[PDB]
């Protein structure tokens, strides 16, 4: 009786995987996003510094 | 260095000096400006150097090692001086701490080849042994005193020879 | 040029090291089974 | 200042029975030391702030680590940092400005690291 | 934007199956490497000083028109394609909630049915081989193998 | 190094080539009164290994119980005396339990427990320690035999592994097969053997267990000293070739001081 309320009451949390799963796509757009806005940055000031120092 | 001659000299002064009856003197000789300061403020604490009063009973010479030479080789002989009359004037029992009485030697080093003398040995001037032994002399238990010399010797490299 | 007693941990090599070692195991051991024993008679020795 | 002594104490004991590699006691003692050694470890031109030293050390001495394996600790040491620099800003923050592992602090960083530890 | 929902682990090592621990361990794995770059990564991109940068070069102008498109031109973003794992979910409501929850209830019923069955019986000084028959089937002396006495073998 | 290093290091070298010859030569007087002692237990133990090879005992091939006896000490320094011991009872724990066997072990001296204590650290019946110290007698081998029967695991079949001692400069390392008188009662062989019930021939087991156990200590005692001696030998050896080089080294370092500072000396007088 014990072994099976234990293992009800357990495989009721099974929710934590999809939860991982959740946040961790999350950071990856979220770290999508940050390359992105960081690269159009990264290439704009190239081309301002490449004009200025020549 | 840093095997506790410091330390240990401090421990002596916090013993045998702060229930001693007779006076004290401490000869800093090249030795490092923040231990001069933190003995300083140490007696100050304990109470053998008392700023309002004139029940002092420590008297402190100090030619640290920002000195030129001149003033180190010669810092032990203002203390040794001071000691001296302790001894005989006041004809009573004396401590003389000095800390470390191989500067006195090594600023007599430093000098040495400027003044003309060939250098002996291991680059020391000539006269190490005869400088060394004008001053050690005078600190003696004549019959009319008696000074008890505590000497910090650094020892370059561990090296006792 | 001579040789003189308690020179190997003088040099502090690799059979200075291994000594030191060598002998503090020991003595921990030693120190461990001594104090074992003034535990037990502590307590034999509290009534 | 808390730490580190105990920090010191310990690799102190242990470089005495290190030059070898039996009981329970020594070999414990033995295995703190190696823990504590692959913690001191760093790299180049990233230095850590005070709190994060002593939350660091602090899980080594306490003997949390001496479940993990040595090859590991390095791991944990830097996976560590990036999950209370972030979650538990609030605790760092306190231990830097009290300058002190207070007994609350302490109860914190005793779950923190409990909790981490099992999570890794 | 960032406000992700609280993970513990001790608890998310509880729900994996021994034929699937080789991929919870890699989830845990990528999600460390993509918090660790979150950390990396700065909380804005740094400020401009475009005043400067255009105070300082001949060509204002392209500088300016540089300044301008970046004022219109923005940035892509991705979506929840990638995201189809929803799925997923509703799938497990299913057996955690609908066919294991069920079936494991009904389980349970039945192992109580026999705990009370097995608890509320008299006691054996009055009992007789028939209530063990009963009770017991495993006492049941098989004549469909051992007809003649004494039924159980002899050699027991 | 400097000048200084190289005598601290020169120092400690020649102790320990001293150390090493002391010891080699204590080694040697005990290597000569065990070989001395050997001869007559060299004997005693083949007379009570007699009666398997007369008459031809086969194990039986439908038990998987082994005993696995290794006799060493617990000095250490004796080169490869405990390495090879340890190399062969792995090598028949491997095999036996590969052909499908539950094998014990069972450790004469700690250093066989030591280098099997990362792998077969849970096949230990019962180790032994101690061993070394003095020469062994009846009485260990009694107490070994002894502590063996007591500890209920009632084996089907033993092996005990030693180094049978050859020459002052060699060794062997031996399998000496050990029956329990399950597989003596049970051979045709034993069938000739008069007033031979099941209770005289167990004491007979217990006791040639003792003897062959007693047979492999002296064997083992006996190569071990000599394996120090030798060890010992070499050691010395190298020790002086490392103090002759050392020596040279100082010489050298000694005249190079000399004369760097009879040159500074010199450029100080010259230079005024
Ligand atoms: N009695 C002592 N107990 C513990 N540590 C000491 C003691 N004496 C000296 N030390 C250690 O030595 C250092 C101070 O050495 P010090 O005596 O000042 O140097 P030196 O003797 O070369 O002048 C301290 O940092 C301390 O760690
Ligand atoms: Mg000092």
């Amino acid at each position: 009786i014990d072994m099976e309320k234990s293992q009800q009451a357990l495989v009721q949390k099974r929710h934590y995987l999809f939860d991982v799963q959740r946040n961790n796509i999350a950071m990856a757009l979220e770290v999508t996003y940050r390359e992105r806005l960081h690269r159009v940055y990264r290439e704009v000031k190239n081309r301002l510094d490449y004009h200025i120092s020549v | 260095a840093g095997v506790g001659k410091t330390v240990l000299i401090m421990e002596l002064i916090n013993n045998v000096a702060k229930a001693h009856g007779g006076y004290s003197v401490f000869a800093g000789v090249g030795e490092r400006t923040r231990e001069g300061n933190d003995l300083y403020h140490e007696m100050i604490e304990s109470g053998v150097i008392n700023l309002k009063d004139a029940t002092s009973k420590v008297a402190l010479v100090y030619g640290q090692m920002n000195e030129p030479p001149g003033a180190r080789a010669r810092v032990a002989l203002t203390g040794l001086t001071v000691a001296e009359y302790f001894r005989d004037q006041e004809g009573q029992d004396v401590l003389l701490f000095i800390d470390n009485i191989f500067r006195f030697t090594q600023a007599g080093s430093e000098v040495s080849a400027l003044l003309g003398r060939i250098p002996s040995a291991v680059g020391y001037q000539p006269t190490l042994a005869t400088d060394m032994g004008t001053m050690q002399e005078r600190i003696t238990t004549t019959k009319k005193g008696s000074i008890t010399s505590v000497q910090a010797i650094y020892v370059p490299a561990d090296d006792l020879t | 040029v001579r040789s003189s007693a308690g020179a190997v941990r003088d040099a502090g090599g690799a059979f200075g090291k291994r000594e030191q070692a060598e002998e503090e195991r020991y003595f921990r051991a030693r120190a461990k089974e001594q104090l074992a024993a003034l535990k037990k008679h502590h307590e034999n020795e509290i009534s | 200042k808390q730490v580190a002594g105990t920090m010191k104490l310990e690799l102190a004991q242990y470089r005495e029975v290190a030059a070898f590699a039996l009981d329970a006691a020594t070999q414990q003692l033995l295995s703190r030391g190696v823990r504590l050694t692959e913690l001191l470890k760093q790299g180049q031109y990233s230095p850590m702030a005070i709190e994060e030293q002593v939350a660091v050390i602090y899980a080594g001495v306490r003997g949390y680590l001496d479940k993990l394996e040595p090859s590991k600790i390095t791991k944990f040491e830097n996976a560590f940092l990036s999950h209370v620099i972030s979650q538990h800003q609030a605790l760092l923050g306190k231990i830097r400005t009290d300058g002190k592992i207070s007994e609350e602090s302490d109860a914190k960083l005793k779950e923190i690291v409990t909790n981490f530890l099992a999570g890794f | 934007k960032l406000a992700l929902k609280t993970i513990d682990w001790v608890a998310f090592g509880e729900i994996i199956p021994r034929n699937q621990k080789a991929v919870a361990n890699s989830l845990k794995s990528w999600n460390e490497t993509l918090t660790s770059r979150l950390a990396t990564l700065p909380e804005k991109p740094p400020a401009i000083d475009w005043a400067y940068y255009k105070a300082n070069v001949a060509k204002a102008g392209l500088v300016d028109d540089f300044e301008k498109k970046f004022n219109a031109l923005k940035v892509p973003i991705p979506e929840d394609k990638y995201t189809a794992q929803v799925d997923a979910e509703e799938k497990e409501d299913v057996k955690s909630c609908a066919e294991f929850l069920t079936q494991s209830k009904t389980r349970i019923q039945e192992y109580e049915k026999e705990l009370e069955k097995m608890r509320n019986i008299i006691p054996f000084d009055q009992m007789t081989i028939e209530d063990l028959n009963e009770v017991f089937p495993e006492t049941k002396l098989d004549k469909k193998k051992y007809p003649y006495w004494p039924h159980r073998p002899i050699e027991t | 190094a400097t000048l200084k290093d190289i005598t601290r290091r020169l120092k400690s070298i020649k102790n320990i080539q001293k150390i090493t010859k002391s010891m080699k030569m204590v080694a040697a007087a005990k290597y000569a009164r065990a070989e001395r002692e050997l001869k007559p237990a060299r004997v005693y133990g083949v007379g009570s290994l007699a009666l398997y090879e007369k008459a031809d005992i086969k194990t039986p091939e439908d038990k998987k119980k082994h005993l696995i006896i290794g006799v060493s000490s617990d000095r250490g320094l004796c080169g490869a005396i405990h390495s090879s011991v340890a190399k062969q009872m792995k090598s028949e724990a491997a095999n036996l339990a590969a052909a499908g066997k539950e094998v014990k072990i069972i450790g004469v001296g700690d250093k066989i427990r030591s280098i099997l204590h990362r792998t077969h650290s849970d096949q230990f019946l019962v180790t032994f320690k101690e061993v070394g110290r003095r020469p062994p007698t009846f009485g260990d081998a009694s107490v070994i035999a002894l502590e063996l029967l007591n500890s209920g695991y009632e084996f089907d079949e033993g092996s005990i592994i030693f180094n049978r001692f050859r020459s002052v400069i060699s060794y062997k390392t031996e399998e000496k097969p050990i029956f329990s008188l399950d597989t003596i009662s049970s051979a045709e062989s034993m069938s000739i053997y008069d007033d031979i019930d099941a209770d005289v021939l167990r004491n007979y087991q217990e006791y040639s267990l003792a003897n062959i156990i007693y047979y492999s200590l002296k064997e083992s005692t006996t190569s071990e000293q000599s394996a120090r001696m030798t060890a010992m030998d070499n050691a010395s050896k190298n020790a002086s070739e490392m103090i002759d080089k050392l020596t040279l080294t100082f010489n050298r370092t000694r005249q190079a001081v000399i004369t760097k500072e009879l040159i500074e000396i010199i450029s100080g007088a010259a230079a005024l």
